[PDB]
RNA sequence: AGAAUUUGGACAAACUUGGUCAUUUAGAGGAACUAAAAGUCGUAACAAGGUUUCCGUAGGUGAACCUGCGGAAGGAUCAUU
RNA sequence: AGGAUAGUGGCCUACCAUGGUUUCAACGGGUAACGGGGAAUAAGGGUUCGAUUCCGGAGAGGGAGCCUGAGAAACGGCUACCACAUCCAAGGAAGGCAGCAGGCGCGCAAAUUACCCAAUCCUAAUUCAGGGAGGUAGUGACAAUAAAUAACGAUACAGGGCCCAUUCGGGUCUUGUAAUUGGAAUGAGUACAAUGUAAAUACCUUAACGAGGAACAAUUGGAGGGCAAGUCUGGUGCCAGCAGCCGCGGUAAUUCCAGCUCCAAUAGCGUAUAUUAAAGUUGUUGCAGUUAAAAAGCUCGUAGUUGAACUUUGGGCCCGGUUGGCCGGUCGGAUUUCCAACGGGGCCUUUCCUUCUGGCUAACCUUGAGUCCUUGUGGCUCUUGGCGAACCAGGACUUUUACUUUGAAAAAAUUAGAGUGUUCAAAGCAGGCGUAUUGCUCGAAUAUAUUAGCAUGGAAUAAUAGAAUAGGACGUUUGGUUCUAUUUUGUUGGUUUCUAGGACCAUCGUAAUGAUUAAUAGGGACGGUCGGGGGCAUCAGUAUUCAAUUGUCAGAGGUGAAAUUCUUGGAUUUAUUGAAGACUAACUACUGCGAAAGCAUUUGCCAAGGACGUUUUCAUUAAUCAAGAACGAAAGUUAGGGGAUCGAAGAUGAUCAGAUACCGUCGUAGUCUUAACCAUAAACUAUGCCGACUAGGGAUCGGGUGGUGUUUUUUUAAUGACCCACUCGGCACCUUACGAGAAAUCAAAGUCUUUGGGUUCUGGGGGGAGUAUGGUCGCAAGGCUGAAACUUAAAGGAAUUG
């Protein structure tokens, strides 16, 4: 495993195998639609939407009490993003270490490392064409890449 | 996997290094090469005509000790200089100078034989006629 | 990464038979692998086997029987004609009278005298002795 | 009707010069390699080979080689809760 | 668009556009390349060859051009030029053997200047002429088939015998020896003849000749090993020579030169060169890469290759081909639901097999009239408008692909192979049987022929596509728009109305309306952590060197021993205080982090990261990777800074034969830093990466989980630290040898001749040589890429005894 690394942890969530659940929700599956809409009225990401579900609530999986998964629920509302949360993420990583080696010149595992992210930068972004949620000729070009992730 | 690609669309791949590791056969590299016309005294025949110039006594690779018995022998249709054994006890003695000998290699497809250094022919034919009939006196020269 | 998961099984199966374990667990069990057991199973090759229905891929554990002196994959599937069936077998079966190598055609994974006597032929999926 | 002759075209041999590619080849002199038995100088390596060997790099010296800097043990140490 | 052509076409022209190919290898270079049918070898897979009996193509010394013609860019046609070249009376004129024969030349290397149209066929006005096409013969050890060089007696000794050959006879049984001895047998040769043939030669046949040393005389290689066959004799004495390779030969040579004897193949046997097998030493099957040659220093990454699982299963019914299985009533051989075992098809179980025009008129859904066979569930007639779904040529008609099946196609020869007594055989395609009285008859099969294309069945495997802003499907509905259209209208043409048929669109219906898992794959988020991971800054520590003060007085340094050097002007040593630059001791370990290279004083800032936890998110986004890139010890290069220390160069003192080395004292470069280069190390675990599985154990680092477990802090709460038990991940270790290996050894170097999980790189005896050359990078040093000629029987690995 990792992708970029020669770590081989696992270190996964083992989800259970009832796909209907848990007998002691008493909520009801358009409740848990509407607390998701309104976290993404507040920004949240569908990885935040579900942590804070799991923990603050009974919600063990979003897609199990409602009946969808939670980013088609956000696309359903039109809450979707211009981009993908991961390749979001990934950009704004690389825009971060990018900031950071303009400073430090001499730091070349840094720039070792923003190697990698931009190796998987472009290779999610590449998937994400074929699958066409970007739009084809969608381009992470490096020198404005902060105006789409801030 | 064991090294080598296996997929069923790996044709390619498997001929191309086939094609590039049989540079290290000695056989195919000269073959293909052609440097047995190009960088060989025969131009890539079994047999060859010369002209002696002259001689030699050849000192033999230790630990043997003699005298080799071999000529120097210039090509007809080559012009190239080589050296010949001339194989039997005497028979230096027929072969003389200035006459026309046919050369053979000896066997070992160059790589001079035995004890000879750098001797890679040897004699067959004298004045056209073989060392061997000469040798055993079923024959004789043509003096005239 | 895994490439074939029919390998995968056919090689727990060798270790676990090799040391002399009764019973092997597959992971993640195919519908191939289910037929390439079944075909093994109507020769007495195993004994009977266990999907574990996880629900991902399920597992499978096999009984086994001791009777199996090797099961093994051909990667890749290579395509196979009628005629050069008998090639396989003379290249992988220790005799011809024993021991199968299982296809999978257009009329079903199978071993090679049921594709001689249906008349039938596709790629190679592995053998079994 | 029509020959010699004849204008202009396309086709275009061929030659001249030049360019370029290919193969082969002469060469004072220089510098290598190999073989060839018993040549001269040392003893560099193999033993801790008598300064442990070797690697990369750099300088130096008749010559093998020597020396510095980093590395390896294929070391002469698998070893000091 | 035109021209040209027989015609399409940038074939050409004018105008216009900027295209076309290519890492799936374009373009170029080489070919001791014509292509194919085929050939050699070969277990299978393969490897090499194919100028050459057939097919296609090209050419006629090299080019170009053209005439006649249906057809030629023709060459036993022409024109010109270039090259070669013949005749000449010097004016001129005539040429093209890669047709046959023949010559020269070249070479290792290849035959007669013959006879004939008799056959095979071809041309012509043509039965007739012509044909160096072709056939016949000549040369011919290319290759191939068959297969003489003797066979048989009597006399010599063997001996294997029976009545205990007693001691050998006996009518034993002669295989072997007597350069004896006997008569038989035959073609090699020679010829009457006939046959043969166009005529001949020959073969086949044949009268007469034709073997005793049946001189009518078989050779070629060998006799140490490989490798079958002598230690026989004479010669030679490291010479001559032999020997593919190991090796023989220097006075006993089984190896040379010979004789004798023997061996092998034999009308053939050696030699050279090439090629195939051997070679699992090219590797798909099927090699190797820790140490023998070979894992790129390291990571990213494109093309390539490869890539988790999931979607109709199961059951039942019917048809239904094959073995025998039972008259053995034909002296252990039909027949058959007694069936079994295989194999195909249809139907039903929620089950597409799309479709509308019209002739099928159901294995007749539904039996008006009729069950004249002594009982059965194996055999019925004009049928109650009878789903007229049992095939013809057009769609509100088409997801694509790989794969496999069958068919066909893949010229003949050739290959395999059926038949056939060419006297056999190689061959050939013949032939065979009568009533030979008036001709009868079997053949000239069959298979294979790979890829591509064509038709066809299958629907596993592997890809691909579908309904997500529904722009979705179904359609009995209802609109609208547009298009087309026969019979007709009343005949000819148009405008039309209904009706008919594409298409789109509106608005109603219908429906389970429509999104596979959640990979002990991957990515991302989150949490608390961990680390000598990195960058910038900052701090500290002694020590070294030096300086200044400072006491005291002879030595101090350095070594195995000394010299060199400092020293009464005070050296060394003591003390206080400074300055500089480097380093980061001990703690420091079979411990940590990092892609590797590497990384160890504090603290702050910055970006990052692994592992763990997770009932978070995404959902295949992945593995490995030519090309391409980032990093990459030390040394080294450039330019600043710094330059304490140690210290390639250099100096000097020793040692020694020498010492330009080791040892001693100095000492430039360097060592450090900044900004650029370089890109290499035994960059090593000499071990590519990803994935799975196969054995036991304890320790350890990081994270987590659980103990009415200790411990300090208020006495114990907790937390920390520790203990125990588990768990994931990691650096390692120990035992054993399942298994592997040549072994050393190895839990991977295992799951390998019981050989296939994916993928990248590299090697193919030792040298020459990482050399030369070209290219490319670099300021340079150099790096990357990288031969050959030649040379050689070993080099090498691991272990054993000494
Ligand atoms: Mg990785
Ligand atoms: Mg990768
Ligand atoms: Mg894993
Ligand atoms: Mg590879
Ligand atoms: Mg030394
Ligand atoms: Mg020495
Ligand atoms: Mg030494
Ligand atoms: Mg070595
Ligand atoms: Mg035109
Ligand atoms: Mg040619
Ligand atoms: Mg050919
Ligand atoms: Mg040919
Ligand atoms: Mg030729
Ligand atoms: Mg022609
Ligand atoms: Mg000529
Ligand atoms: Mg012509
Ligand atoms: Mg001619
Ligand atoms: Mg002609
Ligand atoms: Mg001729
Ligand atoms: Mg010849
Ligand atoms: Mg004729
Ligand atoms: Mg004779
Ligand atoms: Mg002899
Ligand atoms: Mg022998
Ligand atoms: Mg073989
Ligand atoms: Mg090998
Ligand atoms: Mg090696
Ligand atoms: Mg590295
Ligand atoms: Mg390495
Ligand atoms: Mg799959
Ligand atoms: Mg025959
Ligand atoms: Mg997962
Ligand atoms: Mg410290
Ligand atoms: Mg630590
Ligand atoms: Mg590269
Ligand atoms: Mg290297
Ligand atoms: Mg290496
Ligand atoms: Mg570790
Ligand atoms: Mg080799
Ligand atoms: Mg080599």
């Amino acid at each position: 495993g990792r992708m970029h690394s020669a770590g081989k942890g696992i270190s996964s969530s083992a989800i259970p195998y009832s796909r209907n659940a848990p007998a002691w929700f008493k909520l009801s599956s358009e409740s848990v639609i509407e607390q998701i809409v309104k976290y993404a009225r507040k920004g949240l990401t569908p990885s935040q939407i579900g942590v804070l579900l799991r923990d603050a609530h009974g919600v063990t999986q979003a897609r199990v009490i409602t009946g969808n998964k939670i980013m088609r629920i956000l696309k359903s509302n039109g809450l979707a993003p211009e981009i993908p949360e991961d390749l979001y993420y990934l950009i704004k990583k690389a825009v971060s270490v990018r900031k950071h080696l303009e400073r430090n010149r001499k730091d070349k595992d840094a720039k070792f490392r923003l190697i990698l992210i931009e190796s998987r930068i472009h290779r999610l972004a590449r998937y994400y064409r074929t699958v066409a949620v970007l739009p084809p000729n969608w381009k992470y070009e490096s020198a404005t890449a902060s105006a789409l992730v801030n | 996997g064991k090294g080598k690609p296996r997929g069923l669309n790996s044709a390619r791949k498997l001929r191309v290094h086939r094609r590039n590791n049989r540079w290290a056969e000695n056989n195919y590299k000269k073959r293909l090469l052609g440097t047995a016309f190009k960088s060989s005294p025969f131009g890539g025949s079994s047999h060859a005509k010369g002209i002696v110039l002259e001689k030699l006594g050849i000192e033999s690779k230790q630990p043997n000790s003699a005298i080799r018995k071999c000529v120097r022998v210039q090509l007809i249709k080559n012009g190239k200089k080589v050296t010949a054994f001339v194989p039997n006890d005497g028979c230096l003695n027929f072969v003389d100078e200035n006459d026309e000998v046919l050369l053979a290699g000896f066997g070992r497809k160059g790589k001079a034989k035995g004890d000879i250094p750098g001797v890679r022919f040897k004699v067959v034919k004298v004045s056209g006629v073989s060392l061997l009939a000469l040798w055993k006196e079923k024959k004789e020269k043509p003096r005239s | 990464t895994r490439s074939s998961v029919l390998a995968d099984a056919l090689n727990a199966i060798n270790n676990a038979e090799k040391t002399g374990k009764r019973q092997v667990l597959i992971r993640p069990s195919s519908k191939v692998i289910i037929k390439f057991l079944q075909v093994m199973q109507k020769h007495g090759y195993i004994g009977e086997f266990e999907y574990i229905d996880d629900h991902r891929s399920g597992k499978i554990v096999v009984q086994l029987n001791g009777r199996l002196n090797k099961c093994g994959v051909i990667s890749p599937r290579f395509n196979v004609k009628i005629g050069d069936i008998e090639k396989w077998t003379a290249n992988l079966l220790p005799a011809r009278q024993f021991g199968y190598v299982i296809l999978t055609t257009s009329a079903g994974i199978m071993d090679h005298e049921e594709a001689r006597r249906k008349h039938v032929s596709g790629k190679i999926l592995g053998f079994v002795y």
